[PDB]
DNA sequence: AACTGGTAGAGATTTTTCTTAGC
DNA sequence: GCTAAGAAAAATCTCTACCA
DNA sequence: AACTGGTAGAGATTTTTCTTAGC
DNA sequence: GCTAAGAAAAATCTCTACCA
């Protein structure tokens, strides 16, 4: 949802939560 | 996805002729695809590539042009490497008078290359006969491109400003033209060496002759053949003449071509 | 010495009009004296100072001009801060049609300042009456200087290239002019914000109104008068309104003038 | 038989992608933009183009050269 | 360093380079 | 350095060499060598032209010759009045540096128009090579006569053959190479003289070895990065920069 | 131009289900459009 | 004493993003 | 599992013609 | 397949030169 | 006696109009 300098907001399981960048891996998604 | 966006962008450009930023933002396609949609259109493509070239400035090249002043015809020739000017007033703009002007110029100075535009007096059989007899190579510019002859049009501007400066000291226009040629050639300084145009043409032609005679005497007593290794494949090329050896690289001549090869890739043989 | 050289240089310039480098090298006088000898001559001094100015780009300024295409008269107005274009075809180049065009423009958009050249239709009593009724300040450019109105002549060029792009989709010239106005205003992007011209005029006018209302609400509840010390003499000036206090300097308003004063030279009083 | 066909298609692919350019140029007394042409030689400052079996020299300030991706 | 028929070898700031003949002006420069 | 200056002074004392040869041989700068020549009591034209008129086939040919090289400029005049002679002189003075003109006592050479052109262009005119050059030019004109139709074309073709095709003399040069060499040598001498006067407007106070008193005012000749050549007591000597003080001199 | 190559690559993937580097090398289209042609197919997956 | 050049596209150079080989 | 080389793709910079 | 913008002056900014006050 | 501040004078850099 949002990618910050040190924080990342993700949607999972109909829930929004904030994970820091040191525990995240962002990959491209091809799900058209 | 954006494949239907690509089809919509092609229809939209066919109607409105959008640029690539408008299509890449409205239809959300990448910028390479939008650049291709604009680049495959013939109604667009009306713009050049925004650069300038550089003219030939060899020590025996002259440029020539004709200009008009008070209902007269002036013809101007300029030596390109120094800025040295000859100019005269013609009774008409025919090819006979242009051929006589070029023959007097070749009788006074060494002329080997002449550059002109495509005027009717320069593309003439009389001018062609004079260039054949005096051994001059004549080149013409691209038609309707006055930037090919940039030096002689700049000198048209300078000659007209000097003529308006000293106009009230002469009666006729021909006297004023010769007075302006004298003022340009000997009374104005500044440029490459702080010279005038007359001092610069003397320096350029004298240095040309002296440097040819010096390296004739140098090359007639040489030795030290050089075998060198260059190319995309590490091959060996033939007999090369060593010209100068410097701290870091050497200068060789191979097939009348000058090359600068580093010292690791060559060996000198007495 | 060089005092007789100064007299000889004055006689020589009176005859030949040397430049300062020629006289300073031939007569061995210093360069300040040779520069003065050239600067006291009226036959010289034919050259400008080689700079460009910048035009007024306030958020309610419009520029206007007339151009010709296929024997018709087009009239173009441009909003300067955004690049937004209105254009029409006139039956004649009189002052009545120019006054009607300006009245329709003022009925559509907020116009407070109009800049034109000195054409006969713009210096007219009908245009003066419309500007009086609609409260517009009309300014004219320096005569025979098209660089004063640079934006509307640039837009003359852009409008003519779009009209040659979409010419074979219309029958008359007036339809083609309105299609080119639509293509410029809404189908071309790139510039300050990556906008088109329509998005940029909406953003500029809306941000103008919003920022005035915000600082009205901010300034109506202020406090903290400021006494500050500035000037060539260390004096004390009167009551100033504190606007913003930053780490290093403060912003004060004195006599409807905004000033940035460092923190050492001011004291805040509640 | 098949291997020589593969090598020939590879070399023809490289030769077809070396110099297939289009040129839109601007020439004449009234300098209008004219249609596509084939690039023959490109020096610094000017190009030689072939248009309708006519050879022309155009400066690079009055031409646009379109490549292939 | 050397003046050829279509190329000139110059030394500029301890860098040797080869320039075409039509892009050079060779002076002795008294001054 | 000082060894080279003493060797150059001894060699000039024997053989009286010139300054270009001494500067090339003994490896000293050119202003020092020019000073060595200038201090000798036993050691103390590129811009003179001659004009004449001649006749050929009922036409008037006017010939100007550069004397130090044998260089020729010629023309065909419509008449032999003073206005056409003044126009030919103005064109010659516009293309070459002309300072001294030598003519005979003809009518058209003694005229108000020629006098006004010589006043405006600052030429010294004297009334009294050209005849030998006229004979040589007319042999060439009768040699290449059948390659041209008119007489003006044959005159200019003979001027080209004389200037750039006939070689002789000491080194085997044509006339155009000799005139360019002569004028270039004169240009080198005037530029060096300008530098000499600009340097010699200074003055030097120097402190000799094992003395704490400054010596007399010696005139500056050459100023280097670490050395200074001064003239004092009709003697040239080299003092380093750490024992020198250079001040402006106003001694006009 | 490669837009006709885009249309031909869509037909070719509807038949044979090529990978994206194969379509990019054979039809001379960029890699983003080739990955998009793979991505819009429900049976395939770009890897 | 109170006025004024600008716009948009073509290449060239530099920076950011994306996939895959290797330890 | 993590890094980094290498290439693709996007962003920034310099320079040109035309507007009576 | 083998062609091409340039010149000179007006200010602005930076560097070199010259005189004199001070320790 | 030596240094350095300060100003004068010279040198270098950027940018403009005009040449059919
Ligand atoms: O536009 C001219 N100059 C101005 C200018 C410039 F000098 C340099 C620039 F970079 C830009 C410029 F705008 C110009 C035009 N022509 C001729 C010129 O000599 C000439 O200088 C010329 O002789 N011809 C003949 C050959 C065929 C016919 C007769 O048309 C052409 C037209
Ligand atoms: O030379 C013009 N443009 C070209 C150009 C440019 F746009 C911008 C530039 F930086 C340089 C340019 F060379 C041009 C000339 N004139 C008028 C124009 O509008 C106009 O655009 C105009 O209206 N008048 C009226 C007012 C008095 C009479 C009628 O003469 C003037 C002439
Ligand atoms: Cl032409
Ligand atoms: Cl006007
Ligand atoms: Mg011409
Ligand atoms: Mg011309
Ligand atoms: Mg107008
Ligand atoms: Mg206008
Ligand atoms: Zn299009
Ligand atoms: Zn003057
Ligand atoms: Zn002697
Ligand atoms: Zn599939």
């Amino acid at each position: 949802i949002w990618k910050g300098e040190g924080a990342v907001v993700i949607q999972d399981g109909q829930d929004l939560k904030v994970v820091p960048r040191r525990k995240c891996k962002i990959i491209k998604d091809y799900g058209r | 996805g954006f494949l239907d966006g690509i089809e919509k962008a092609q229809e939209e450009h066919e109607k409105y002729h959008n640029n690539w930023r408008a299509m890449a933002e409205d239809f959300q396609i990448p910028q390479v695809v939008a650049k291709e949609i604009v680049a495959q259109c013939p109604k667009c493509q009306v713009k050049g590539e925004a650069m300038h070239g550089q003219v030939d400035a060899s020590p025996k090249t002259w440029q020539m042009d004709c200009t008009h002043l008070e209902g007269k015809v002036i013809i101007v020739a300029v030596h390109v490497a120094s800025g040295y000017i000859e100019a005269e007033v013609l009774p008409a703009e025919t090819g006979k008078e242009t051929a006589h002007f070029l023959l007097k110029l070749a009788a006074r100075w060494p002329v080997k290359h002449l550059h002109t535009d495509n005027g009717d007096n320069f593309t003439s059989s009389a001018v062609q006969a004079v260039c054949w007899w005096a051994q001059i190579e004549h080149t013409f510019g691209v038609p309707y491109n006055p930037q090919s002859q940039g030096v002689v049009e700049s000198m048209n501007h300078q000659l007209k400003t000097i003529i308006t400066q000293i106009r009230d000291q002469a009666e006729k226009i021909e006297t004023a033209v010769q007075m302006a040629v004298l003022i340009h050639n000997f009374k104005r300084k500044g440029g490459i060496g702080g010279y005038s145009a007359g001092e610069r043409i003397i320096d350029i032609i004298a240095s040309d002759l002296q440097t040819t005679k010096l390296q004739n005497q140098i090359s007639k007593i040489q030795n030290f053949r050089v075998y060198f290794r260059e190319g995309r494949d590490q091959q060996w090329k033939g007999p090369a003449t060593l010209i100068w050896k410097g701290e870091g690289a050497v200068v060789i001549q191979d097939g009348q071509d000058l090359k600068v090869v580093p010292r690791r890739k060559c060996k000198i043989i007495k």
